[PDB]
């Protein structure tokens, strides 16, 4: 209500040519004003209108200096005064356009999830970056392939700006010795009025989890040997196996040394599983010996199985 | 030639009768040798102990003497058997021992146990049936299996789970086991099987607040504590060890891994960026490693770090001197006096503009407009070149201007001159 101090907000589109028109300050005057013959330009250090603004000093006139771009400057403020002290302050607003596609860092990601994750488990990924603003930014996600759905859901909460970040949800169950790899989609839009899109391949592989013990193919193996057998030579040789990965899944074998019986003159191969003889026998001390064999995995705990084995010793003659 | 059969019973008094061999009419008898076990009365053949036998401690429980006659002599061969007791318990290797099953376990995991042996006859030894848990087992997670070596050399014992273990409610157990044998009056044999349930990483850390929050003066110096986080591991050893690290690794933030302290690394500035909202994570050690998150946000504090500066605006811009001509009347706008002050109102309190020297013939006067930091400079009075050709006005901005003794912010103040010439 105030003549002596007024103020003017202008509008403009980022992204235009150097030297489009924004405005003129003889608008925010107090109507049937005689024209000034000049206006000086009051602008705060820091605020850019000196260089991206182009301001006629003595029409009042304001365009742009150069091309602006809102991701940079959004807001321009100074005040005019006339010679006589009179004042307006205007504002330019940089308007928005959605010059920015979402982006997602890579077009191919690779995610590890241990088989049998519990289910809830969380994996954020990587969003799409989209530097315009409001709805011009990135507004939603979706998943699509084998496993969206029913084992994996995506799902986004709001981080800072409300920005909406993705995760990935476990929400079945995951095993290696099934199903080990899942190639999923993942989509994303802004909200232009064709929105611009971005889509991600996303390649799960299942970590092998040492959710399987070594077991022997028989429960009880039996040999029968002569009393004059020479050592060094082989006795028997057993078999077990383990359906992990890796170290999870190498077996070894051991003899188990304190409750055989008949113990001393055998040993076993770690890796082949072959029992040979290291000692010589005595039909006449020991007719029989009972053994247990023992398979081991190479998990970080390893995994336990062991097998019984007979020794049969005839005499010589 | 002649040949008999005795039998005594092992743990009796000395002299017990064991036999009496069948004698001849007219004779004499003595046994042929010594024996540290035996003796015969000459004249009725009468076989007695000598002292208290044990018959597990001899090598055979058959022992062979030789009794021989006086006159025209003939020998009489003697075959003693001693007789065993169940005198002896079912024994194990050792009283105690400790195995070790994996929490979540399959049901029908097991682990091998110990078993018993007795030094009597096999018919008063070991019943290798007979093998029980007797207590500890009142959870009922817990069976026994018992494989008798088809070849009748002995037996092996395990131990079975049923599955259902779980270290973070039961960390161990401790069994007792019963063994029998086969004996007149029954003896029996214990074994106590200590079971211990070896953590596997199934618990995440877990933040003790799900939300963090700090306030931060933007010049805290480097290395200066932030917030500190903390997280637990409801597991055991390597499994419930905690690492932290920040999610955005961009910041000017640190987090010191096995503390969870948050410091500063780098010099902050609210007029740059005036809060961060972080995410924390947690880590365990454990192989399948898993993961907890929280929700840091640190706010920081502005402080009175800028000082407020003031330009003049006026029309030979590319010039440092204005120009002003005498025929200019009284309230014409030579320059204007603008402020800028990068902090915000609070740290900047009043910013107040004050002349000083310059103007002592008051020919221009500063005005405070109607709008924030702008003042007006305007001509106060009739110029004219002959008498003062030039001018030299000296002006000093102050924030925090009128403060109190004792404030808690320090005020900031710059200096800045113009200088005007008159034009004709
Ligand atoms: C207009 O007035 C301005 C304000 O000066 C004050 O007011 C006047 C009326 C009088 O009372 C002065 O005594 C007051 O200071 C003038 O600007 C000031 O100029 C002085 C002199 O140069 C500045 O001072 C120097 O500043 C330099 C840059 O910051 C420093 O390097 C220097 O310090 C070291 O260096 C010199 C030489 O190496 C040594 O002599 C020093 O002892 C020291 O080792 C000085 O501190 C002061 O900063 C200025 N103040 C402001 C607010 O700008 C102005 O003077 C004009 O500008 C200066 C820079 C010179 O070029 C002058 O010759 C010139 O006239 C007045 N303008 C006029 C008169 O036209
Ligand atoms: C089997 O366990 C017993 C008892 O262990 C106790 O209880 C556990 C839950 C745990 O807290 C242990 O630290 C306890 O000691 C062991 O018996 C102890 O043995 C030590 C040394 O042999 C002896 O100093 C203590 O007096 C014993 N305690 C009792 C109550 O008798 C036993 O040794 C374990 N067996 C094996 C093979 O380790
Ligand atoms: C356990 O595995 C071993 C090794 O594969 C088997 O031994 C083989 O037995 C078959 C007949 O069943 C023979 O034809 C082969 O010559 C044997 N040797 C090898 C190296 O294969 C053994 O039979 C398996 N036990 C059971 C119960 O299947
Ligand atoms: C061997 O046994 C006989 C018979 O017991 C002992 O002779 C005597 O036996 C009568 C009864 O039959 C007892 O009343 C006497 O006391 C026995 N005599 C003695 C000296 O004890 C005979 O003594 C025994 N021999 C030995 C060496 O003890
Ligand atoms: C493996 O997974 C498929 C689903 O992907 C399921 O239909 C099948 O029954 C599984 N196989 C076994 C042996 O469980
Ligand atoms: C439109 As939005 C991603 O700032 O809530
Ligand atoms: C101990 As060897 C050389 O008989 O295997
Ligand atoms: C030889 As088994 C099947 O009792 O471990
Ligand atoms: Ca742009
Ligand atoms: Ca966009
Ligand atoms: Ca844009
Ligand atoms: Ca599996
Ligand atoms: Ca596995
Ligand atoms: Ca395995
Ligand atoms: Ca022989
Ligand atoms: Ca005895
Ligand atoms: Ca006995
Ligand atoms: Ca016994
Ligand atoms: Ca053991
Ligand atoms: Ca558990
Ligand atoms: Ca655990
Ligand atoms: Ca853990
Ligand atoms: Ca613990
Ligand atoms: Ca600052
Ligand atoms: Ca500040
Ligand atoms: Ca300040
Ligand atoms: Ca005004």
């Amino acid at each position: 209500a105030d003549p002596q101090a007024g103020s003017l907000d202008l509008q403009i589109d980022e992204e235009q040519p150097a030297g489009t028109l924004i405005g003129d300050i003889s608008a925010g005057l107090p109507a049937g004003t005689a024209a000034p013959l000049m206006y000086f330009i009051s602008a705060q250090e820091g605020s850019g209108v000196g260089t991206d603004l182009a301001i006629d000093e003595h029409s009042g006139v304001v365009r742009t200096a150069r091309v602006l771009d809102r991701e940079q400057r959004d807001r321009y403020r100074f005040t005019a005064v006339t010679p006589d002290g009179a004042t307006v302050e205007v504002t330019v607003r940089v308007a928005d356009i959605n010059d920015h596609a979402p982006a997602f860092p890579q077009a191919r990601a690779a995610l590890q999830v241990p088989e049998h994750t519990a289910f809830g488990t969380r994996y954020p990924l990587e969003p799409a970056r989209d530097a315009d603003a409001g709805r011009l930014g990135t507004q939603g996600y979706a998943l699509s392939g084998d496993g969206a759905g029913e084992t994996f859901r995506l799902e986004t909460r709001p981080g800072p700006d409300g920005t909406p970040v993705p995760e990935l949800v476990v929400t079945g169950e995951l095993d290696r010795e099934n199903r080990s790899h899942y190639m999923l989609q993942l989509e994303a839009y802004d909200g232009g009025s064709p929105p611009r899109r971005a889509q991600a391949l996303l390649d799960v592989t299942l970590l092998d989890i040492n959710d399987h013990a070594p077991a022997f193919n028989q429960s009880r193996y039996h040999a029968v040997v002569s009393e004059s057998l020479a050592p060094g030579s082989p006795v028997l040789q057993v078999f077990a196996s383990d359906a992990d990965a890796g170290v999870n899944g190498a077996v070894t074998y051991e003899i188990n040394r304190r409750q055989s019986e008949g113990d001393g003159p055998f040993s076993i191969d770690a890796h082949t599983g072959l029992l040979q003889l290291e000692r010589p026998l005595d039909f006449e001390q020991r007719r029989v010996h009972e053994l247990v064999v023992q398979a081991r995995d190479g998990g970080a705990h390893p995994e336990l199985g062991s097998a019984f084995v007979t020794v049969h010793v005839r005499d010589a003659n | 030639e002649p040949r008999q059969v005795f039998q005594v019973l092992e743990e009796q008094p000395p002299g017990t009768l064991v036999g009496t061999i069948q004698t001849r009419p007219g004779f004499t008898y003595r046994l042929s040798e010594s024996h540290a076990l035996f003796a015969i009365n000459s004249s009725t053949g009468a076989l007695y102990t000598t002292s208290t036998i044990d018959r597990e401690s001899l090598p055979s429980d058959v022992i062979n003497l030789v009794v021989l006659s006086s006159a025209p002599t003939y020998p009489t061969e003697v075959r003693v058997l001693v007789r065993d007791l169940n005198d002896n318990a079912p024994v194990f290797p050792d009283p105690s021992i400790v195995v070790t099953f994996k929490e979540d376990s399959s049901s029908g995991r097991q682990v091998i146990l110990d078993t018993a042996t007795d030094s009597d006859i096999g018919s008063n030894g070991v019943d290798h049936r007979s093998y029980r848990i007797i207590r500890g087992n009142e959870a009922g997670r817990f069976r026994l299996d018992i494989t008798l070596n088809p070849s009748g050399e002995g037996a092996f014992l395990h131990l079975v789970s049923k599955g259902g273990l779980d270290r973070e409610v039961t960390p161990q157990y401790q069994l007792l086991v019963e063994v029998e044998d086969k004996g007149e009056p029954k003896r029996r044999g214990y074994l106590q099987v200590n079971v211990t349930v070896q953590d596997i990483n199934d618990n995440p850390p877990v933040f003790g607040s799900s939300h963090y929050q700090a306030g931060v003066p933007e010049d805290a110096v480097v290395g200066s504590s932030v917030l500190q986080v903390a997280a637990a591991d409801a597991d055991e050893g390597t499994n419930a060890d905690i690492r932290y690290r920040l999610q955005d690794e961009g910041t000017p933030f640190q987090m010191d891994p096995e503390t969870g302290l948050i410091t500063v690394r780098e010099p902050l500035d609210f007029e740059a960026r005036r809060q961060y909202s972080l995410t924390v994570q947690a880590m365990d050690r454990g192989v399948p490693s898993l993961t907890g998150r929280a929700e840091a946000l640190i706010q920081l504090l502005d402080v009175n770090d800028n000082d407020p500066v003031v330009k003049f605006r006026y029309f030979p811009a590319t010039s440092r001197y204005a120009s002003v001509d005498e025929n200019a009347q009284v309230g014409t706008v030579v320059a204007l006096l603008t402020v800028t002050d990068a902090d915000s109102p609070a740290a900047n309190g009043n910013i107040s503009v004050q002349i000083l020297g310059g103007n002592e013939q008051r020919h221009f006067e500063v005005q405070s407009s109607k709008v924030p930091n702008l003042s007006l400079i305007k001509v106060a009075s009739a110029l004219d070149r002959e008498r003062i050709p030039s001018y030299n006005l000296t002006v000093s901005v102050s924030d925090n201007y009128g403060a109190p003794p004792g404030a808690a912010v320090q005020a900031r103040s710059s200096v800045a001159s113009l200088v005007i010439f008159v034009n004709d």
